[PDB]
């Protein structure tokens, strides 16, 4: 059982949120990041002065999955985020060992 | 050209367009939906819009956009 | 060793923060994040919430002590009603201390 | 292939930041938590009433490394990171099976 | 009901009760404990911060209303909510 | 002392000085970079930008006029001399 | 874009720029020099106005002008 | 019998038809194509555009009622018969 | 003093005399000979056209009032501008 | 290298037009002229008064071309733009020293 | 075989039609055209005139008649202060008349 | 003595006269023509129908010149006039006999 770690363009979560519900990936979560480089800088500037941005807005969406259902996962999500130019993320794979759910006490796991 | 913007009781908040020249419509990403206009100011960024509004709005600016000259103005004018 | 990340309910992290104290579980870090769901008015226009605030326990144990400090977490966090949360255990190759340099592994 | 989570104090980024890009490190991301616990010296006022604050702000690095660079990565944040005195904070190493960019689809 | 809201100082805050209106009471989550009457003018949100025991008179006094009309039920989540919020 | 403060656009900010009182300058941490400042009205919380040759101003007549305040230099001596005095 | 047009009086008149959606501004070719707001209509094409008239509403339009969002307007309203 | 008339933006018009008393049809000489139907008010002298669809049919049911126009089948028949008749 | 103006239909047109005003009257100089009384609404230069007496009436009269006037000097101008456009 | 000016009946350029471009005579101008004199026919009302017209409406096509190539652009001109009965027009043909391209310098 | 234009005032074509009619000059073609000079007002704003309304008559003729022709013309079409215009004379290799055909040359 | 017939685009009839000016060249009439070729079509509308035009208003510069000052003279119009992109227009150069003025009787020429 693994955990796919998203980190998106944020603008895109409805378009991914979308994909990921007709996968019929229930569970997910999401938090604020900021991602570097930056790619592109930038011009810019706010009112006098003006500036450049190292660490720019994204999302970070984390869900778990079966290891079966990862491969189909990704692509899907790839699709549904990306824009052709420069930030348009990754995605980390990482594993779990388990899952309990507080509100039941239910302990999933694909591995022994 | 993204930018985002934390509301404070709705969170993070996306940049539908520009309504000036000054103002600019954003909308509530973890919520759907509730539309803003944000202005800033002041001195405090500075008020929500209910959708039919926003979606005029958007309309009208939509038109406008899709939608040399200074050499004419040197010629003219200068 | 091991990590277990617990989101829950915001208004429960004093009850899990004592519970895992009481466990001598003294290093913890929370972030704020969105879980999905479903499952209302501002003041016209009225609208409906996919993204709930949560909070994001992260720990790191001992691969002995999961199974009581999940079960503490379990007990301290619950309320019932759906919106409880989950909890999620992974596996940590070493932890290192930037004050000292102590390196806890294996 | 490893991920190194590093919390650490939200003014140090800029020199943690510098380190890791002289590593040549350029993919890392940045989130903002609130570590425990004690810690010490917290006991402090905000105009009456007077308060103590168990959670303080710290900022959550993550980068993903190949396996020979964690060390190094590791001593290179240390340095940057600590000044000495508690509350400096602690990294986490822990496994990564694959990444993949979103632009190109490029598997590591 | 569960509303939460950052502050820009002590970052999340949770709700205590709401009088209300149109106008709430709230408390820090990472802090133990400062407390805030919080208002939408709005023209943004406004913050203006109260001390304890004005706030836990402001919950006794709603409190006691809960009673007079809108019981309870909700007394009884106000009044568990006074305990684990004071005592 | 470490004090942060989130920013509506900008996100996190740090504190450089203080101006103090009742004024505090921030500057952006994601961003290199945008000065802040920053005061409690207190509806409220208020942020105004200043350019960075005005900030670089405000912190050297800060600097200056710390130099030479009591605590400081009451400080700065009991450092120079504690190790001969005692260690 | 070149646009040219014959005023009865003073001739062919040349295009300085668009005040609409509908209006446009044309200067006197022959004459230097003679501004005119020209639209249609009717029913027959439609008044001249002073050059500092003129003057500003190019430099009004010049602010405007300089100076993706359907995606987003599907996104959010569709 | 050729008429033309100068449009303010497109120049040269060549009349196709009358329409008739007291209109008349007029195409534009330099592009190609577009349709008027010009009348006189006249402060005046007026101009209103029409497709060249609407033209095309105007111009049919002239040329319909045209056809048993005394003077045109007149015409028509002197012609036919001039010849053997004389010639 | 020569003014000239574009009939749509008729081409160049020059002036015989103002009155004016704000409203003069005008020849045609390719056909010999049609008239026509001009002026400014304006919104849109108004045409209007009158017969040959009309118009040589509105000159003789016009040619009397400068005596009254504003002679003479004009009144040799307007008096043979009547010789050649009449006589 | 000769100008061919042909004053023509404005109805036919469309014809003249497709002959020349079918000569691959790409570059002609053409300018409004009025042309004299009696012409005859002309006696016509407008609406009281009635009046006589001595200048028509005529065309003026302006194009050049090489020394060869003016005997048969000639008769192609010719032959659109006749109608038989009075008021066809006129071709004059006239020399050329050079001829000169903004867009490029390019002299022939 | 010669060409005239005459860039002439307006008002003063029927003189000189006139003349060239007198001169046995039936061929002639008449075009709008504006002059450079100098050398005013309209509703306010007020404004100058560059480029002034002239009328260019072009007109055929043998080598022996330029002279003639040009004398007639400058008679007719002289008002003594400026903006009385000019006259140029450029060759023509042949004429062709399209009614008919006829070729005039040499 | 040679005549210089300019076709331009007309909005580039005032720069061309300052330049023509700046050469001492005072003498110059205009007049309107269309020309071909098109060059672009095009697209274009009015309003319903659309339509395409062969024929685009352009301006026809008259000028008469000495044989020494036709060269510059073309310099300077080509310089004043173009603008990279096509439908910059042409420039004839043709003999003149004489020249007369018509205020006084000046016959000009440069060749017997």
């Amino acid at each position: 059982m693994k955990k796919i770690e998203a980190i998106i363009r944020p603008f895109k979560l409805d378009e991914v949120k979308i994909a990921l519900v007709n996968a019929g990936i229930v569970g997910m979560t999401v938090s604020e990041v900021r991602g570097f480089g930056r790619q592109k800088g930038q011009t810019e500037r706010y009112r006098g002065s003006e500036y450049t941005v190292e660490f720019l807005q994204k999302l970070k969406l984390e869900i778990v999955v079966e290891d079966a259902q990862v491969d189909t996962v990704i692509d899907k999500i790839v699709a549904a985020a990306r824009t052709g130019e420069i930030g348009d993320g990754k995605i980390f794979v990482s594993p779990v060992d388990q899952t309990i759910r507080i509100r039941t006490g239910e302990k999933n796991a694909d591995a022994i | 050209s993204e930018n985002y913007l934390n509301h404070p009781t709705f969170g993070l908040l996306y940049q539908i367009c520009s309504f000036g020249d000054s103002k600019e419509l954003f909308a509530t990403l973890y919520a759907q939906r509730l539309f803003f206009l944000v202005a800033f100011d002041a001195r405090g960024t500075r008020e929500p819009i209910g959708r039919n509004e926003a979606r005029m709005l958007v309309d009208n600016r939509l038109r406008q956009l899709r939608r040399q000259l200074q050499q004419v103005f040197k010629q003219t004018f200068l």
